[PDB]
Order: C-alpha cells, then structure tokens, then sequence
C-alpha cells in the first residue's frame, strides 16, 4: 500500500524524485534513481532549516497571526522544481521537470539503451 | 497526492519560456551608403585643370 504511492510519484509525468522527512529530520522513504540515503540526509537537513526559518518568519517576521505557509515551491536553472508539501509531521521534497527537460532525459535513456544493444552486438560478434 | 496536484499545475504550460530566446533580428535590410571623406582642389589656377 505505502510501496504503491511511491511507484504513483515516478508514474506522474514531470517527476523525477520524492524524498520524506521526519520531524527529527531522519528520511524516511527516498527515490532510487535519486541517491539514496547520503541525497536524503543532505536534503532533509537543507529543507528542515529552509522550512523551518519560513515558517517562523511568516508568523513573527510578516506580523501576521495565524498564517502558515503550506506549500513552498522553488524554480531553478534548466528542469528543477522543488514543491515542498507538510503533512502531520512528515514533510517531503519532490523534483519535477519542464516538458524540454523531460524530453532530454528521454532522449538520454534511448541512447543507453542503444549503447547496451551494440555492447550486446559487440559480445555476440566476440562470442562468433 | 498532495504532490502530485502540484505537479500537474506546472506540467500544463513550462511558464518560463521566452519565445525566440537569444536569436537576433539575423536578416535586416542594409542601405548601401557613401561617405564624402574629405576634398582635394587646386588654389587659383589660371582657368581650371581637369
């Protein structure tokens, strides 16, 4: 049931990785092609401090009562797209890309697999 | 879930684009011109010399 929802991130056309953090800061669930673990650890420390600090300046630093932000959504260079959403105490990074990247990075997966087809083309020619 | 609907929101337009990006005008119409640099002539000559 938990497994589903992060083969559900991958299927959704755009996304690249999803990684969640614990309030202690701990991930629990990363993205394999993403790294995982040592990306995780990274990125849970760098969102925790970004989320955290935002959270407390929408409050005190804006004046306003009440307000909390829920979702942050940052846009880089090239592809990247970072929307940050918190749910319970669990909150999680998840990386998109435009529609050129995704084409790029398509584009990428056809050239490896034709560079595997001729690596299996070179081993039959050897086998001969 | 969560995720997901923010994913489809930026998947519908990229929203950064800048139609022809970088490319200049390339083709414009060129005028031929002429300049006068400068003018050489000769000082109280008897009549003109060509």
């Amino acid at each position: 049931n938990a497994d589903d929802q992060l083969k559900q991130l991958s299927a959704l056309e755009g996304a690249n990785g999803y990684v969640i953090f614990n309030e202690s800061g701990i991930p629990l669930k990363r993205h394999e092609k993403s790294i995982s673990h040592e990306k995780a650890v990274h990125i849970a420390a760098l969102v925790s401090d970004l989320w955290n600090v935002s959270k407390k300046v929408i409050q005190r630093d804006l004046k306003t009562p009440e307000n909390d932000i829920e979702v942050i959504r940052l846009r880089t260079k090239h592809s990247y797209e970072y929307i940050i959403t918190q749910s319970g105490d669990f909150t999680m990074l998840a990386i998109q890309l435009c529609g050129k990247a995704i084409e790029e990075a398509k584009k990428a997966a056809a050239a490896a697999a034709a560079a595997a087809v001729v690596q299996e083309e070179n081993k039959e020619k050897e086998k001969k | 879930e969560g995720v997901e609907k923010c994913i489809y929101q930026n998947n519908q337009i990229d929203l950064l684009e800048e139609y022809f990006e970088g490319e200049t005008s390339e083709h414009v119409v060129e005028n031929l011109s002429s300049k006068t640099l400068m003018l050489f002539k000769d000082e109280k000559e008897i009549c003109k010399r060509s």
